[PDB]
């Protein structure tokens, strides 16, 4: 749903 | 319960009902938001800003207007410009600092 | 096997080796990256480009570049500077150019 990667 | 803390309830609650999803509910976890914690250095929330309201930390509409520009500010520095989240902070931003004026 | 094809295999080992955490070896999924297929419109990563080189798909040095840079760009776009993926973009891009020239 949120963020980019990682 | 103080005057300033029934004004600052009714504002909250204003604001709160500009995020039906609850994305600004809560604080953000870097689980849900990876790195969060390493870019935002003040992070901000509803929930936290009803708290302080009542350890009757704000002694103002100022001080208020503050955290809930922080909060924003926070939203639209981690998430892109296209997401939902980012849209969302510049709208209640804008509509929120009217509102309170 | 034809010629472009051992050079084009060489360019791309010698590029892989620049990328040790294998974050450019293969597709980048939603699932991993929220949003990714909506903000990137042609998506591009090693693995995809070794299967063009066997499939003839490169006429020359100048497209398998091409197709490099698509994936650095991806990886600019996507990413916040910040990140690991965006500086790894940013550093191989350019020192994969210079390699190749």
């Amino acid at each position: 749903g949120k963020g980019g990667k990682g | 319960s103080t005057p300033i803390q029934q004004l600052l309830e009714h504002f909250l609650r204003q604001l709160q009902r500009k995020d039906p999803h609850g994305f600004f509910a809560f604080p953000v976890t870097d689980a849900i938001a990876p790195g969060y914690s390493m870019i935002i250095k003040h992070p901000m929330d509803f929930g936290t800003m009803k708290d302080k309201i009542v350890a009757n930390e704000y002694k103002s509409v100022t001080e208020f207007k503050a955290d809930f520009k922080l909060m924003c500010d926070n939203a639209m520095t981690y998430n892109r410009p296209d997401t939902v989240y980012y849209k969302l902070a510049k709208k209640i931003l804008h509509a929120g600092f009217k509102m309170m004026s």
